[PDB]
RNA sequence: CGAUGUCGGCUCGUCGCAUCCUGGGGCUGAAGAAGGUCCCAAGGGUUGGGCUGUUCGCCCAUUAAAGCGGCACGCGAGCUG
RNA sequence: GAAUGCCGGCAUGAGUAACGAUAAAGAGGGUGAGAAUCCCUCUCGCCGUAAGCCCAAGGGUUCCUACGCAAUGGUCGUCAGCGUAGGGUUAGGCGGGACCUAAGGUGAAGCCGAAAGGCGUAGCCGAAGGGCAGCCGGUUAAUAUUCCGGCCCUUCCCGCAGGUGCGAUGGGGGGACGCUCUAGGCUAGGGGGACCGGAGCCAUGGACGAGCCCGGCCAGAAGCGCAGGGUGGGAGGUAGGCAAAUCCGCCUCCCAACAAGCUCUGCGUGGUGGGGAAGCCCGUCGGGUGACAACCCCCCGAAGCCAGGGAGCCAAGAAAAGCCUCUAAGCACAACCUGCGGGAACCCGUACCGCAAACCGACACAGGUGGGCGGGUGCAAGAGCACUCAGGCGCGCGGGAGAACCCUCGCCAAGGAACUCUGCAAGUUGGCCCCGUAACUUCGGGAGAAGGGGUGCUCCCUGGGGUGAUGAGCCCCGGGGAGCCGCAGUGAACAGGCUCUGGCGACUGUUUACCAAAAACACAGCUCUCUGCGAACUCGUAAGAGGAGGUAUAGGGAGCGACGCUUGCCCGGUGCCGGAAGGUCAAGGGGAGGGGUGCAAGCCCCGAACCGAAGCCCCGGUGAACGGCGGCCGUAACUAUAACGGUCCUAAGGUAGCGAAAUUCCUUGUCGGGUAAGUUCCGACCUGCACGAAAAGCGUAACGACCGGAGCGCUGUCUCGGCGAGGGACCCGGUGAAAUUGAACUGGCCGUGAAGAUGCGGCCUACCCGUGGCAGGACGAAAAGACCCCGUGGAGCUUUACUGCAGCC
RNA sequence: GAGCUAGCCCUGGCCAGGGUGAAGCUGGGGUGAGACCCAGUGGAGGCCCGAACCGGUGGGGGAUGCAAACCCCUCGGAUGA
RNA sequence: GCCCGGAUCCGGGCACCA
RNA sequence: GCGGGGUGGAGCAGCCUGGUAGCUCGUCGGGCUCAUAACCCGAAGGUCGUCGGUUCAAAUCCGGCCCCCGCAACCA
RNA sequence: AAAUGUUC
RNA sequence: CCGAGGGUAGGGCCCGUGACUGGGGCGAAGUCGUAACAAGGUAGCUGUACCGGAAGGUGCGGCUGGAU
RNA sequence: UGGGAGAGGGUGGUGGAAUUCCCGGAGUAGCGGUGAAAUGCGCAGAUACCGGGAGGAACGCCGAUGGCGAAGGCAGCCACCUGGUCCACCCGUGACGCUGAGGCGCGAAAGCGUGGGGAGCAAACCGGAUUAGAUACCCGGGUAGUCCACGCCCUAAACG
């Protein structure tokens, strides 16, 4: 049946994307957090 | 009148529709329409703030002239009478001799091709607009301003009217459609006559679908819900109210007056409404 | 109670005997026939249907008779629900 | 050594279940160490509104070729979407961008908020909408509207000529719009041809035939033809379109208007450029040949094109730019328009999968995934159904055997619901044409009621329509005779069982994603109530929104729930509404009178009467507001019963109508119906445990995958089972799990034991080890019982529990 | 976190075929004129039958599944809320 | 408990209760 | 199981707070009327369900017992 | 004020 | 071919009968009231509507077959 | 042809008296009601009085033993549209007449539907009395309805 993951590149970049994060105090805290942990990807990868 | 149907479907048995006799032009004036922004009952937070709304037929907004005092002494001809999906009343298209074209709400008895005008000097005739103080005491009147130059606020619904009862200083006394007796400032404009399409209230929607066309989503009773939802929620099987009958937000809904007592306009209302 | 699934049906039985029938008896207010009542006897047998979820019970039509009870009110790693 | 401990490793169950749709395979020939599984060929089967073909998401090299087989592949593997390597994606015209706006988002100005931030007109962003210039073929192992070939077209820049008051983010027009139905004419696509072109073929009894088999087109500028869309021309006035305007709008006059003209599309033709089958050759995907291929006629014909077409209807159907026009600063050696010429034309995507083994489902997963094409025949039609074209497949374990048992299927003597909670299930019925069809009804319906007849093939006669020509042909509806065959003619496939009668809900709808589809929710309709507009109400601290660019024929809230006939009595309590009196009433006012201190002026504290809001009390109203609507005793010239009376209580004592009911405890009440028999059912009765009038009462045609009862039909439900089929189970080869598991050398009885013993006692029985089976036990497995209790454990919910808070006064 | 699901907003798309035959309109009848009756035309509808599509009624299977909701047979809606 | 009320005591009015 | 009740013939006060049983109707005797009802004037009738106990004294307070209404009888 | 009057 | 009739299916009229139910008629001396006939003690009757144990009452309009 | 009287009918408009409610003034101890009373209303300022307002309904005197109409029925006043009808004249047509089963229309009140309207009145209903009772007569309230529009119903002591 129709499952929960329904990949969509625009949706992905617009929701979790770098610019979406930077636009918000929470999003910046995420970026700050993932940088501090030293994540290789701060933001989900998506091919635009 | 109001057109009926043979019961060739269950719903068609009771459905009635407007007769549309008075309508002379079947599409609007292109330069007088802007898109109506459907809201779904949602405000700018995105929250439903008026329940049970959405999904009705798409509409175009027809720009209505609720000032009229904008064009004193410039007469106009009634070019056509048109359907307006944003109001109960029909609208009349005015070709001003000016060359300007404007919409007004169509008063009862307006005939296409006749001539109307606004101003103190205007004839007391169906379709004309004067400040209230220059209108004979006792004449029926619609599209009434409530304060000077602020726009026609009273009596705009199909069939409705106000009647001038008397005068007192800068103010005249109107009986609103509701039966309330209010003082309205004399310099406020008003169009003589009552609004057309009086048969509008005799309309039987006929079936659930028709309400939906009007953008009216199904209304669900409190009694049908759970205590989380509504004061009338829950109970095993059907239940009576079991408290004073209440709104979803708790306040009482049978009789509890809600107009603010200390409202500055209180000085101007002589007698609270009729029945 | 770190689980012993709970009524009734179905299927499959098996046991007890305080015996419903069949077999053997004594007493009879047992003429015969047919009954009553107690004794011995568990080998076999113990029907089909209407109503109800019903067990039970009532009812129809029969029957030699249409027994009663145990088996976790036998039987859901056998079914039903 | 235990923590259903944690991490790891390795056992057991076990060579067990399974190996993922029952569409299906067989052989021959290759390759190779090795082949059911890879390649080739032939035969067979499956899909064919797909299981074929294009596109968009998403995926991201999976594409092509070489070389590989450790792992991946449910087996095998020489093969592969796998490993290694090399190659492969080519655009002014296709898609997006250098264009436009939609919701929404953002946001000069501005507004708000402790901070973070929230809003916000313009503006900007935002597309699968608007706008915009490329079609056919050839080519590669792999790309092609991209490269090539042919024929076309767009914008930008410069220049030449001709022409004009040129000029914009400003004015205006246009763009620009729904649903249903639908005309004409075309095209896509299809069928037929005795006409044209073609390698051939004559078999097995017959046919050298008007035989069979194959094919008979595609693209195309200007011009032309056909079909359609759009569109009036002129003058004068002008105060409106936030400046101006010759434009647009408005007024007047003139001419002409199912025309024309002008203009734009579609289709046809068209210089020219392509394509071009079967067959048998060579291959093993393609090539060569056919072939100077032919490239014609007739019919069917779109839902697509002309398209911004037409009609009707109500629910009344984006915006903005491109584009045209008008003028403003300006500038008129400029600028624009038109024609021609030369030059200029950027960025990103382009492989491949794409109803799936490459996307979403942990899997090469019977699931899910939006758009277009989707051939032929026959069955009334059709995207249905059977078969089949192109094309694509046989589903990545096989071979046997022919048990029980399970699944899916077929048939069944006599009976025919006797089955069972229940005809659950499965029969029956089944399309079309004709005949025919009841109660009742809201006159639509109930209707496909019910019930019946017909149905194929052949010959003869014949009616009307389309196309053409008014004829031939082709095509589409029919009609009338006479016949033939079979058990049977919708001969296959697809395709209602019917009726009678109750309950509930009017009806179509909606719902507990994944145990409830219903009588629940919704619903039109009815009523109450709030709301005069900066509405009430709602969301927010606010600003600001929604309400509504609405205005009482409107908006909020509540109950009831089409319709019909109705909806009684109670206002003492609670609610809401009204009431300028009176009672209480906080802060504050007032300050009689007292006090601390000081030598004192003074400073400081307490403080009575009186004044003092809402709320509460108090006076009224109010039921489609919350709610409520009695008891005991007696009485009729038979009994029985009580129209009648007595009395206590109440705020008032249940009216109409219903009633053993979705409500009746006693209860299977009683009586009647139906049955041989009726705890159900239907009709009645009424001592209604415990109906009753908008938490509506009583009815109601129609409707219902709702729940009752009954009858006919027909049946494997059953008496009562039997046989048959296939897929499993079974055997052999390949791969090979799982929960569970203190260890086990793990029998019956009668006892005993923490009270139900393989494990203790006594007796009895018993050679060792398996395989197929069955499920009584191992208080079998699973889940730290979801019932119950306990915990001064938790959470949801309620209110006249407590205490706060928002909100309101 | 609304790429599942619920509602709404903007913008597109889809719904084989067949049936029933409302209003209207035309003609006829009717009448003082009317209502109204009749035939034809017409093509309405939360209308009927039935694919796609959306559903999920009953049963059976599945139950360490093909699948953490699936398959088969049935069955509901299918111009509309 | 106190003050405002009526013909020691019932009226009441507000307030307190460890 | 829990609450309420039992008093002239009927229906209800009195009980809580002990001493004194009352109200409407009925019944009886008189009136009025031809007579009847209604109406008017007078009167009788309760040892307070029963047996215990408390008290100087019990309808009254307390215990049993007999009745009569009401409410409950839930979780599997 | 004032209800009523057994049957032939 | 027609055809007595038999069979199946669905209608129509009529008759008998039916738990119960609705009023009607009759019945020497039942119960409750007293509506009507005298102004019948509220003039009556009336069509209708609502209501009430019952006669009846009341509203609206009519009639005199009423007032004396 | 010419004249007439009339509440004949339909529509639109308009006039004053009265009742009720509301607002203001002034005023105070009751008003109202009956057989008598009570309910009810009134110091929260009623009744009675004056001014202003709103609304609905019916039109006093004229008014009659009157007039009109087929019947039901029709009454302030104005106008409009319209029916009947009588009289004069003796002009026109030449029996064109009478009645009328069916049919069609009209048809007081009450009642019903959908909207409005709602002052007074008033079934139902509540209360106060009367009474043995009083589901009545009397009193205080009071909802349909009475009024308008449209559509039904089609009855009557629709009677002379
Ligand atoms: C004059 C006289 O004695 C008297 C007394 C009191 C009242 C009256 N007047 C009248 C009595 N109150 C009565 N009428 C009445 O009250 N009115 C306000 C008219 C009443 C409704 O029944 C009456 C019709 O009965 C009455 O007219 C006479 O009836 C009786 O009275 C009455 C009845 C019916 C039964 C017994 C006695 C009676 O008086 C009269
Ligand atoms: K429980
Ligand atoms: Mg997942
Ligand atoms: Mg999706
Ligand atoms: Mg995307
Ligand atoms: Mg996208
Ligand atoms: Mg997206
Ligand atoms: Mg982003
Ligand atoms: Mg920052
Ligand atoms: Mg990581
Ligand atoms: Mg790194
Ligand atoms: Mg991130
Ligand atoms: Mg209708
Ligand atoms: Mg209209
Ligand atoms: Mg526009
Ligand atoms: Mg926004
Ligand atoms: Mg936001
Ligand atoms: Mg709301
Ligand atoms: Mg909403
Ligand atoms: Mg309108
Ligand atoms: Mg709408
Ligand atoms: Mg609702
Ligand atoms: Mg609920
Ligand atoms: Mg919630
Ligand atoms: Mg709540
Ligand atoms: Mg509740
Ligand atoms: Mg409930
Ligand atoms: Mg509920
Ligand atoms: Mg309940
Ligand atoms: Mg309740
Ligand atoms: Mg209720
Ligand atoms: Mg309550
Ligand atoms: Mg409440
Ligand atoms: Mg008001
Ligand atoms: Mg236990
Ligand atoms: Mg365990
Ligand atoms: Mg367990
Ligand atoms: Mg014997
Ligand atoms: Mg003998
Ligand atoms: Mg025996
Ligand atoms: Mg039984
Ligand atoms: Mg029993
Ligand atoms: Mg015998
Ligand atoms: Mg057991
Ligand atoms: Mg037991
Ligand atoms: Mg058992
Ligand atoms: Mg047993
Ligand atoms: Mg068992
Ligand atoms: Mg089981
Ligand atoms: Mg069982
Ligand atoms: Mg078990
Ligand atoms: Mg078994
Ligand atoms: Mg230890
Ligand atoms: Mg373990
Ligand atoms: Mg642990
Ligand atoms: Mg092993
Ligand atoms: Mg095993
Ligand atoms: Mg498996
Ligand atoms: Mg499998
Ligand atoms: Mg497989
Ligand atoms: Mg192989
Ligand atoms: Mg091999
Ligand atoms: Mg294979
Ligand atoms: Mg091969
Ligand atoms: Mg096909
Ligand atoms: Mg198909
Ligand atoms: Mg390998
Ligand atoms: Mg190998
Ligand atoms: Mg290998
Ligand atoms: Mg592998
Ligand atoms: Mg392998
Ligand atoms: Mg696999
Ligand atoms: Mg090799
Ligand atoms: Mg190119
Ligand atoms: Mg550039
Ligand atoms: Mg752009
Ligand atoms: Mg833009
Ligand atoms: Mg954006
Ligand atoms: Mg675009
Ligand atoms: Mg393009
Ligand atoms: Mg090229
Ligand atoms: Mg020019
Ligand atoms: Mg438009
Ligand atoms: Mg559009
Ligand atoms: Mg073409
Ligand atoms: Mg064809
Ligand atoms: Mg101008
Ligand atoms: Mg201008
Ligand atoms: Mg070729
Ligand atoms: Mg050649
Ligand atoms: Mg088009
Ligand atoms: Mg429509
Ligand atoms: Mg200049
Ligand atoms: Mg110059
Ligand atoms: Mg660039
Ligand atoms: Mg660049
Ligand atoms: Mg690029
Ligand atoms: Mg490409
Ligand atoms: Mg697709
Ligand atoms: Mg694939
Ligand atoms: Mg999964
Ligand atoms: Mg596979
Ligand atoms: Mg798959
Ligand atoms: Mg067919
Ligand atoms: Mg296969
Ligand atoms: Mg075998
Ligand atoms: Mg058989
Ligand atoms: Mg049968
Ligand atoms: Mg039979
Ligand atoms: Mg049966
Ligand atoms: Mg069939
Ligand atoms: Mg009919
Ligand atoms: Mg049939
Ligand atoms: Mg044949
Ligand atoms: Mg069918
Ligand atoms: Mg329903
Ligand atoms: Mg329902
Ligand atoms: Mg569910
Ligand atoms: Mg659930
Ligand atoms: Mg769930
Ligand atoms: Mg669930
Ligand atoms: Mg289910
Ligand atoms: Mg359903
Ligand atoms: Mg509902
Ligand atoms: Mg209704
Ligand atoms: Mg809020
Ligand atoms: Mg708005
Ligand atoms: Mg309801
Ligand atoms: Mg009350
Ligand atoms: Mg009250
Ligand atoms: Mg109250
Ligand atoms: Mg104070
Ligand atoms: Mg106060
Ligand atoms: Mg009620
Ligand atoms: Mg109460
Ligand atoms: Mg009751
Ligand atoms: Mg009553
Ligand atoms: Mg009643
Ligand atoms: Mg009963
Ligand atoms: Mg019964
Ligand atoms: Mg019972
Ligand atoms: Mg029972
Ligand atoms: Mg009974
Ligand atoms: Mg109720
Ligand atoms: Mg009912
Ligand atoms: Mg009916
Ligand atoms: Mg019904
Ligand atoms: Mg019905
Ligand atoms: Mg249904
Ligand atoms: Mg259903
Ligand atoms: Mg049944
Ligand atoms: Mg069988
Ligand atoms: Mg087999
Ligand atoms: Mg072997
Ligand atoms: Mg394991
Ligand atoms: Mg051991
Ligand atoms: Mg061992
Ligand atoms: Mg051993
Ligand atoms: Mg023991
Ligand atoms: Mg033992
Ligand atoms: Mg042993
Ligand atoms: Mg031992
Ligand atoms: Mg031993
Ligand atoms: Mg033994
Ligand atoms: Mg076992
Ligand atoms: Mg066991
Ligand atoms: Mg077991
Ligand atoms: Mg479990
Ligand atoms: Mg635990
Ligand atoms: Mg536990
Ligand atoms: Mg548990
Ligand atoms: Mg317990
Ligand atoms: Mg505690
Ligand atoms: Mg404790
Ligand atoms: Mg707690
Ligand atoms: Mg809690
Ligand atoms: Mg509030
Ligand atoms: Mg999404
Ligand atoms: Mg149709
Ligand atoms: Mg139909
Ligand atoms: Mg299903
Ligand atoms: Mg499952
Ligand atoms: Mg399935
Ligand atoms: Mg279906
Ligand atoms: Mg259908
Ligand atoms: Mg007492
Ligand atoms: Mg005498
Ligand atoms: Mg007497
Ligand atoms: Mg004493
Ligand atoms: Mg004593
Ligand atoms: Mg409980
Ligand atoms: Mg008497
Ligand atoms: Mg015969
Ligand atoms: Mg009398
Ligand atoms: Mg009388
Ligand atoms: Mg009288
Ligand atoms: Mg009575
Ligand atoms: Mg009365
Ligand atoms: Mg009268
Ligand atoms: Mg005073
Ligand atoms: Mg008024
Ligand atoms: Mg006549
Ligand atoms: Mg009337
Ligand atoms: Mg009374
Ligand atoms: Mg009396
Ligand atoms: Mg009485
Ligand atoms: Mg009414
Ligand atoms: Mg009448």
């Amino acid at each position: 049946m129709k499952r929960t993951w329904q990949p969509n590149r625009r949706k992905r970049a617009k929701t979790h994307g770098f610019r979406a994060r930077m636009r918000t105090p929470g999003g910046r805290k995420v970026l700050k957090r993932r940088r501090q942990k030293g994540r290789w990807r701060l933001t989900p990868a998506v091919r635009k | 009148a109001v057109k009926k149907f043979k019961p060739y479907t269950p719903s068609r048995r009771f459905m009635t529709v407007a007769d549309f006799s008075e309508i002379t032009k079947t599409e609007p004036e292109k330069s007088l329409v802007k898109p109506l922004k459907k809201t779904g009952g949602r405000n700018n937070q995105g929250r439903i703030t008026v329940r049970f709304r959405g999904g009705g037929h798409k509409r175009l907004y027809r720009i209505i002239d609720f000032k009229r005092w904008d064009k004193v002494g410039i007469p106009a001809k009634v070019a056509a009478i048109e359907y307006d999906p944003n109001r109960s009343a029909r609208i009349a298209l005015l070709h001003y001799v000016d060359g300007e074209k404007r919409y007004i709400i169509a008063p009862d008895g307006l005939q296409v091709g006749q001539q109307v005008v606004a101003g103190p000097d205007a004839p007391i005739q169906v379709g004309n607009a004067l400040p209230l103080r220059f209108i004979p005491v006792g004449t029926v009147v619609h599209a009434v301003e409530l304060e000077p130059k602020k726009g026609a606020k009273l009596a705009r619904a199909a069939g409705t009217s106000a009647q001038i009862q008397g005068r007192e200083g800068d103010y005249v006394i109107l009986r609103l459609p509701s039966g309330e007796l209010r003082k309205v400032h004399g310099e406020c404009y008003a169009t003589v006559g009552a609004v057309g399409n009086a048969d509008h209230k005799n309309i039987v929607l006929g079936k659930a679908g028709r309400s939906r066309w009007l953008g009216r989503r199904p209304h669900v009773r409190g009694a049908a819900m759970n205590p989380v939802d509504h004061p009338h929620g829950g109970g095993e099987g059907r239940a009576p109210r079991g408290r004073p009958p209440a709104s979803p937000w708790g306040w009482q809904t049978k009789g509890l007056k809600t107009r603010k007592r200390r409202k500055p306009s209180s000085r101007f209302i002589i007698a609270r409404r009729k029945k």
